[PDB]
């Protein structure tokens, strides 16, 4: 079916199209090739040559999103609910082309995950992601310089979605002095406001881990709204964590919950993750004393 | 029509291991619709595939692999530019030498037609001309898009392209319609050496110069971690100490391949080991021990784990305690094939985007591979600290610490040890929210683990040392290994008479409290 | 198949081609072959100036050249020999003609001691008698170079080492001198300078 | 042969690189094994590294060796650099374009190769002022088109700044070091240097 | 054998002469290398050349058997005065890095 094809080809250039054809043709074709190790030799099946979706299919997120999303709780349904008002809201508005909202929540919260769920779900055509990872050792300019190409990419679509990815580590922010750079400050406030030529969209999403750094800079009025994310707060939440995992089974989960229930907790899942990771490593008949014992050096600190 | 192939050739004889999978997903994608019948290719309107690219780092077979495809085929005789051979002073010179290449190619399309045959342009280290644009390099580049796809159609060229460094050349010259095709040629595993061992060494079995002894598969099973450069250079290396001991009944033993494992560079270097661990280890105590102890759990738990391929955790010290030891010993025990030391010792002079561009050379370096441990030792050298002020140099700190949550490709681990002696000013930078956990080395508290380790060192003799107990055992002390080792050194120089008293002393003018 | 590189003297190959050819007819585009050295050339016209009518009238020249569509070789014409492009022919004679190339390049981007301490480094080993200097083959000075803006002490001093040792009458260059507008006879006069000295060195050894 | 002193090294030198150069060629050829391509050698100059180049040269009746100086190879214009160091291969491959595998081999004798084979810069827009010179070095070196009648010798005292592309198994896979003398190998040189007196009988019996 | 690096200072109040003090010490040792760097010769130089000076001093010290080295003035070296105070971070670290570093095996 070709409108198959078509809906399935989202921002395709024409040569892509063409290049589309010429290797499901060209995988087409080498069904019918036997022998091109030993000899080669061709069959009398070519007569009974056809073009098959499988090839096309053949031919036709994992790296930031590694774990998954689990629903532990009931913050996760409010988060997505909300995410999907402002969804809705930027795609069918015509007095605001523009807005902005800031995810924000305790260290070690698993934000930029939620944020990333959050634009594959919007469904849009265009979606990229600004990250640290590729500009390691850079100087100031060329930040900019890359910053200024990311904004420009965006205005060639109808609708755009981009996620800017840890603020305070664009910023190279250090409590002691304090010392930060100026330059992509200034940079990021120009570029939060300038619409795009008119009749096209653009949504941008950030994420950052310490909400009074950047509030001192003068820098919270110029998003339109903002989002909370909490923490794990309760045993019971706990223990419904660990029944979703599926790693300890009843027996321990007994034991645990006959402690742990009678008391509050303040962790993020990432750690409990790395803290479930450690035990599993011990012998068998020893693991839940030293589940429960890093549970409690843990600490709480709210 | 004449076919394209010669009848003689075959996969066996071009010589090439360890590359299966891509071999035939080249010819997949390129040869293809060469071979077909013409007839029903007609029926399909259909044009060729233009350009091919291979990648990679050193000694993995590209260019073997570029000649002899380029032997495979029935053309004629490729021609060959090697490297920059075609630049030149005078305006407009290169332009034309570029031109040249494409005129035999373009008589003989406008002559013929589809009864041509087919030509191969062979570019070496093409990364020297093509480059993102942004003047007389980008006038190159230009002339050669204008005549690798102009106004008038060409359909008989197929261009091969090989280079070191893909991420700096242009995007204009990369899309399909173009050289479109990309293969990564990477490390080789276990399977693919024994295949590249049974290619090289054919000729010296038929002739019976191998003798019976010789076992490859154990070869193969010691050899980690190699590429084909190695595998070429130790037999060569064993077919000249063989060739040494006569200087009829020559015959290659298991004992020469032995005596002749060559550094591979992405390998293990046992001289560091050497340096940096001079004394051996002397067990003190129990905390070592339980130090030892924590590093296998660590090893046990990055080896088996699937959902967390990245850990970290740095160790501190009183000054002198003895940290750079513990962890080379801790990275000798890992056994991984990769192990690599990062030290400020290397770097002496250097300004901070030095500094950088050898710490990412490092870590992208060893992603390459399953398993990898890497040291960094003297955090706050690296940081170049002084509490004057304080000052440093934010880009270092920031560049480590983004450095410390990246993970790597897909299904790769890596494992990370750090040391430093100056825990408060770190946990004050708030650089330990990216370590997993921690672990504490401590000093010489008790008189009675200064007798056993002097025992152990064993330079001074039994009076001597209930000499030193009697005075010794009355109080506790404060002392690191070092500065022990130190102190044993410059007393031993004395007359015999005084050598007890001067140590005691000395000991009484060390002395600190905790 | 002839080809080679070393430079012909071709003021000869015109003489010797205004020998040849003398009153005949020639013409633009016409195409010829010509020899030399018991080598042989191809040649083809490229352009024709005449004579301004003045000069055959016995008058002098108003530098107005007629550009013709065919031209007669007669007694004083001349010729000149571009080479094409693709080539190793190296030629010169003089007359042979090659205007000025007028063509742009492109760079490439980016980017003392005592007179006496003189003798002592120069001079000692030729003072003493064959034998002993023999005896080890000590290594001798034979280069000195004076730098200094313009004055007359230099030359003052140059004579005074003419002076002080049994030289001969010495022989002196004033500036670029063996640049002569016969090309090639440059290096001659240089060989004319040694040539007392090969005799000398030949004639009464050491 | 008027060295002295390092005896150790060329002995090392024998074993690894030419061993395969003096066994007879039946055998060399049964085994199907190719010659070494270059050494490189470091240390302190006035040493003895050109002497002990030229002395290696003249072992296996090898033709005049071509000597260049580092530094001037490199030229001030454009695309120049590149061309000096392809000017030194023309006569090697006519030669064995001419000869089969006949042909006799070749020498290269690089002189502070330091100064003109530096590491080329990964990151886009810090590449080097001349990574064009290296990259025209690589491709020469070791090619699609193979020559058998050549051999390299470098001499270095930075090694830990050249390239990594040099030092391949491919390329200069042997590496020797020359240290100041010792004791013995100054006796050595006093007699070897000395000799000349000794023999016309200018060597006192005092000294 | 144990112990192949070895480091002592020498601190006192000003024109004590403690300069002579250590060339003597330098000449009695009786060793085959002796070199003395100061900031006499190191006049107008940049901060980066001076790291050049001293590492080009000490890499050839590496390549004896025997070596004894001797620095003159660290405060002037340092470039310190007391307003501030301010000074040269490199050399500072230069100077860290080379105190701990160990010969090749043996020297
Ligand atoms: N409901 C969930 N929401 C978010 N992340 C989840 C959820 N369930 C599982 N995860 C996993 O938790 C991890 C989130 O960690 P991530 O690296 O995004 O953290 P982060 O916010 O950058 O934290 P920090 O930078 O403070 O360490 C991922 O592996 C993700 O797949
Ligand atoms: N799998 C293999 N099979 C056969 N030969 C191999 C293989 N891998 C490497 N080689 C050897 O590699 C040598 C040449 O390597 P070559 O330089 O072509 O590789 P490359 O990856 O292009 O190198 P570089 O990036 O260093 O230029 C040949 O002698 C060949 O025998
Ligand atoms: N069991 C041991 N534990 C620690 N060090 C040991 C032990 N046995 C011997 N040593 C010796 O301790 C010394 C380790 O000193 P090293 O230079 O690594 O110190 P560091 O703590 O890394 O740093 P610094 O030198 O700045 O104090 C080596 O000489 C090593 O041989
Ligand atoms: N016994 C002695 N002790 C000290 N100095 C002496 C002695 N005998 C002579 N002198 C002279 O004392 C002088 C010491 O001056 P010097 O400049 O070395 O001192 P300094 O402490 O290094 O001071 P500065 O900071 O000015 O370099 C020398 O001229 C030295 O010859
Ligand atoms: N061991 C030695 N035997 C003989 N001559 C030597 C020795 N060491 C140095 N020389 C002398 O070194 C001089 C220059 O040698 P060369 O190899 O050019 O030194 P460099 O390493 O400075 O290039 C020669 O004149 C030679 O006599």
């Amino acid at each position: 079916d070709i409108k198959e094809l078509a809906v399935e080809t989202k921002n395709f250039s024409g040569a892509e199209l063409e290049g589309l054809v010429r290797a499901a043709q060209s995988t087409a074709m080498n069904r019918h090739i036997k022998a091109s190790t030993k000899v080669e030799v061709d069959m009398e099946k070519a007569e009974s040559l056809q073009v098959t979706r499988g090839d096309f299919l053949a031919s036709l997120y994992a790296s930031y999103i590694m774990n998954g999303i689990i629903k532990w709780g009931d913050p996760v349904t409010r988060v997505l609910d909300d995410g999907e008002l402002l969804v809705q809201q930027t795609k069918n508005s015509d007095r605001t082309p523009l807005v902005s909202v800031l995810l924000e929540g305790p260290p070690h919260s698993g934000k930029t995950a939620l944020a990333a769920k959050i634009a594959e779900e919007s469904n849009f055509p265009f979606i990229k992601i600004c990250s640290p990872d590729k500009m390691i050792g850079f100087s100031e300019t060329a930040k900019c310089q890359a910053m200024k190409k990311i904004f420009d990419d965006a205005y060639k679509s109808q609708l755009s979605c981009v996620v800017v990815d840890d603020i305070e580590r664009l910023l190279d922010y250090v409590p002691i002095g304090p010392r930060f750079s100026n330059l992509v400050l200034q940079a990021l406030l120009v570029l939060l406001k300038k619409a795009p030529p008119q009749g096209r969209k653009l949504l941008i999403i950030g994420t950052t881990s310490r909400k009074d750094v950047l509030q001192e800079m003068e820098m919270l009025n110029a998003f339109s709204t903002t989002i909370h994310v909490p923490n794990i707060a309760t045993g019971e939440q706990l223990l419904e964590a660990l029944e979703l995992l599926g790693n300890f089974k009843d027996k321990e989960r007994t034991t645990i919950a006959q402690q742990v229930k009678g008391k509050k907790v303040w962790i993020g899942i990432k750690k409990l993750l790395m803290l479930i990771e450690m035990s599993l490593q011990m012998d068998p008949e020893y693991r839940v004393r030293k589940f429960l014992a890093l549970l409690r050096e843990e600490g709480a600190s709210p | 029509r004449q076919s394209i192939i010669n009848p003689d050739w075959n996969f066996e004889k071009m010589g090439i291991g360890g590359l299966d999978k891509e071999f035939s997903d080249i010819f997949r994608r390129a040869f293809a619709s060469r071979v077909f019948p013409p007839e029903i290719v007609e029926q399909m309107g259909c044009k060729h595939v233009k350009g091919i690219l291979l990648y990679g780092p050193p000694g993995c077979g590209k260019t073997l692999l570029a000649r002899q495809i380029g032997k495979m085929l029935n053309a004629r005789e490729p021609k060959v530019v090697n490297g920059p051979e075609i630049l030149n002073k005078y305006v407009g010179e290169s332009e034309a030498n570029i031109r040249k290449l494409f005129a035999d190619a373009e008589e003989e399309q406008r002559r013929l037609g589809a009864n041509s045959g087919l030509h191969i342009i062979i570019f070496d280290e093409i990364d020297a001309i093509c480059k993102q644009r942004g003047g007389v390099h980008d006038t190159v580049v230009n002339q050669l898009l204008s005549k690798i796809d102009g106004v008038e159609q060409l359909n008989n060229i197929l261009v091969i392209g090989m280079t070191n460094r893909p991420d700096l050349i242009d995007e204009a010259l990369l899309r399909p319609g173009r050289l479109e095709v990309k293969m990564e040629i990477g490390l080789p595993d276990e399977k693919g050496r024994l295949q590249i061992l049974h290619i090289h060494t054919a000729r010296m079995r038929g002739h019976q110069l191998l003798s019976a002894d010789v076992d490859i598969k154990e070869l193969a099973v010691e050899t980690k971690n190699f590429s084909g450069a190695e595998l070429e250079g130790l037999v060569r290396a064993a077919q000249s100490t063989a060739m040494n001991r006569h200087i009829e009944s020559l015959q290659v033993t298991r004992g020469d391949f032995l005596a002749s494992l060559i550094k591979p560079a992405f390998g293990t270097n046992q001289e560091d080991y050497a340096s940096y661990i001079m004394n051996g280890i002397i067990k003190w105590g129990d905390p070592v021990t339980r130090v030892l102890d924590d590093g296998e759990l660590l090893v046990q738990q990055t080896k088996n784990s699937d959902r967390t391929p990245l850990v970290s955790v740095l160790l501190e010290g009183p000054p002198h305690s003895g940290k750079t030891a513990l962890a080379a010993k801790i990275a000798e025990e890992s056994n991984f094939p990769f192990i690599k030391i990062c030290s400020p010792d290397k770097m002496i002079g250097f300004s901070e985007t030095a500094k950088c561009q050898a710490m990412k050379k490092i870590f992208d370096d060893a992603y390459k591979s399953q398993l990898s441990c890497v040291v960094v030792d003297d955090i706050e050298r690296l940081l170049d600290y002084v509490p004057i002020g304080p000052r440093f140099s934010n880009l270092v700190l920031q560049a480590l610490l983004v450095l410390l949550k990246k993970a790597p490709p897909q299904g790769r681990k890596l494992l990370i040890i750090g040391t430093t002696s100056r825990k408060d000013v770190l946990q004050e930078m708030e650089m330990l929210n990216a370590f997993s956990t921690t672990i504490h080395v401590p000093n010489i508290a008790t008189g009675e683990q200064l007798l056993e380790a002097l025992e152990l060192l064993g330079n001074f003799k039994d009076k001597e040392r209930t000499t030193i107990a009697q005075q010794v055992k009355g109080k506790k002390v404060w002392i690191g290994i070092k500065k022990l080792l130190m102190l044993i050194e410059m007393s031993l120089q004395m007359d015999p008479e005084y050598r007890v008293r001067k140590f005691l002393a000395l000991l009484r003018e060390e002395g600190a409290s905790p | 198949k002839n080809i080679d590189s070393n430079p012909y003297d071709t003021d000869k190959m015109a003489a010797e081609f205004i020998q040849q050819f003398n009153n005949q007819a020639f013409s633009v585009g016409q195409q010829l072959v010509f020899s030399f050295n018991d080598k042989l050339f191809g040649l083809l016209v490229k352009d024709i100036e005449a004579m301004d009518p003045s000069i055959l009238k016995g008058e002098p020249a108003s530098g107005k050249r007629q550009k013709i569509e065919v031209g007669l070789v007669v007694g004083n014409s001349q010729v000149a020999f571009e080479k094409a492009e693709n080539s190793s022919l190296n030629l010169i004679g003089k007359a042979k003609t090659k205007e000025n190339r007028q063509s742009i390049i492109n760079p490439d981007w980016n980017f003392d001691k005592e007179f006496s301490d003189i003798f002592r480094r120069a001079f000692a080993s030729r003072v003493f008698p064959p034998e002993i200097v023999e005896q080890m083959g000590c290594k001798h000075v034979k280069g000195i170079l004076l730098y200094g803006p313009p004055g007359c002490g230099k030359t003052l001093l140059a004579r005074q080492i003419g002076k002080m040792l049994n030289a001969r009458e010495p022989k002196v260059v004033n500036g670029p001198e063996i640049l002569n507008k016969y090309v090639g006879e440059s290096e001659a006069n240089i060989r004319k300078l040694f040539a007392d000295a090969e005799e000398e060195q030949r004639r009464l050894g050491a | 042969m008027g060295i002295g002193g390092l005896d150790k090294e060329f002995s090392d030198i024998f074993r690894r690189a030419f061993a395969s150069r003096v066994f007879p060629p039946e055998i060399v050829e049964q085994m199907g094994c190719k010659h070494v391509k270059g050494i490189l050698l470091y240390g302190p100059p006035g040493c003895g590294k050109t002497l002990l180049a030229r002395q290696i040269g003249k072992m296996l009746n090898a033709r005049e060796p071509k000597v260049v100086n580092g530094p001037e190879i490199l030229n001030k214009y454009v695309g120049e650099s590149e061309a000096n160091i392809r000017k030194l291969f023309a006569d090697a491959e006519e030669e064995q374009r001419r000869l089969g595998a006949n042909s006799g081999l070749h020498i290269i004798i690089f002189d502070e190769i330091d100064a003109i084979c530096k590491q080329r810069g990964s990151m886009a827009g810090s590449t080097g002022v001349h990574d064009t010179v290296v990259n025209q070095l690589l491709s020469k070196i070791d090619g699609v088109e193979q020559l058998n009648n050549i051999l390299v010798i470098g001499m270095t005292n930075r090694p830990d700044l050249i390239d990594e592309a040099l030092l391949r198994p491919g390329r200069l896979e042997v590496k020797m070091e020359i240290g100041l003398p010792d004791e013995k190998g100054r006796l050595q040189i006093l007699h070897i240097h000395t000799a000349r007196m000794r023999g016309h009988q200018l060597l006192s019996a005092d000294v």
